[PDB]
């Protein structure tokens, strides 16, 4: 239900330093 | 895994290690996917060919981890299984096909900061989001070269083509998989390697950010070899039986 | 290579 929301980063709007990478490879 | 880097912590709180009590060892790559089951590759309990056949009791589950070595007190936990679940056509015998395992663990684990489930695919999500040229990420505690990491490693991969990916080897490849990596001409790489099978390959839904896990890490010829690719279970393809299985035996 | 569970598990 609240799955794929990782509490140490989604929970907190942090991000960690290559998700971008994926997001600009769509 | 191959041309990586540690995992931040928290990074991957879906991340299993299938664990050996004796002797106790790393023994594959796995994934939350509720309090209660964990997803892997077939190919990690059952593998003929290496006299490969582990049974529940033979294995231990431990969620939470950074560390691949250390055992991480007040952090991870380390679960038994209830039951072990295979495909019922998973190829062992020549491609690896239905290269799938689900795993019910005997109480549910607590979730945390360290621990929490990635979702699974549903058909629009997987339809948009498995496309060539469109990244991924795997992660694992396996070899670091054709090695032994002491954290979590982490490597985005961009999907291929699947022509490319036939055309990269000798074996029948299927609907059931999908390859991942780059090419020779691209000039970054890296790869999954021994020990990261079973491990998750997500994406990031730029729809509902949320975390989806499209792939298990399934084969690959050698590890980061240029012209080879890394090849994984399909996992919205194989998700009926995902949800029969649950739906019914808990 | 590991360091041990705790015996309990
Ligand atoms: C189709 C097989 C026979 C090729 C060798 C192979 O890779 N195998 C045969 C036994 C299981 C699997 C494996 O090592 N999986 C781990 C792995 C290694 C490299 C890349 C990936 Cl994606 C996964
Ligand atoms: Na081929
Ligand atoms: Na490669």
């Amino acid at each position: 239900a609240d799955c794929g929301l990782r509490p140490l980063f989604e929970k907190k709007s942090l991000e960690d330093k290559t998700e971008r990478e994926l997001l600009e490879s769509y | 895994i191959v041309e990586g880097s540690d995992a931040e912590i928290g990074m991957s709180p879906w991340q299993v290690m299938l664990f050996r009590k004796s002797p106790q060892e790393l023994l594959c790559g796995a994934s939350l996917i509720s309090d209660r089951w964990v997803l892997t590759a077939a190919h990690c309990l059952l593998y003929p060919p290496w006299d490969k056949n582990f049974t529940e009791n033979d294995l231990l589950v431990r969620i939470g981890k950074h560390s691949r070595t250390r055992y991480e007190r007040n952090i991870e936990k380390i679960s038994m299984l209830e039951k072990i679940y295979i495909h019922p056509r998973y190829n062992w015998r020549e491609n690896l096909d239905r290269d799938i395992a689900l795993m019910k663990l005997k109480k549910p684990v607590a979730f945390s900061d360290y621990i929490h489930p990635v979702c699974l695919p549903d058909r629009e999500t997987a339809a948009s989001l498995l496309q060539a040229g469109y990244k991924g990420r795997v992660t694992g505690w396996g070899n670091l070269k054709e090695g032994q990491p002491s954290v979590l490693q982490v490597v985005n991969l961009p999907i291929v083509e699947r022509p490319v990916c036939k055309d990269s080897t000798r074996i029948r490849i299927t609907d059931n998989m999908f390859c991942a990596g780059y090419k020779p001409d691209e000039g970054k790489r890296g790869d999954a390697c021994e020990g990261d099978s079973g491990g998750p390959f997500v994406m990031k839904s730029p729809f509902n950010n949320r975390w989806y896990q499209m792939g298990i890490v399934s084969w690959g010829e050698g590890c980061d070899r240029d012209g080879k690719y890394g090849f994984y279970t399909h996992v919205f393809r194989l998700k009926k039986w995902i949800q029969k299985v649950i739906d019914q035996f808990g | 290579d590991f360091e041990e569970i705790p015996e309990e598990y």
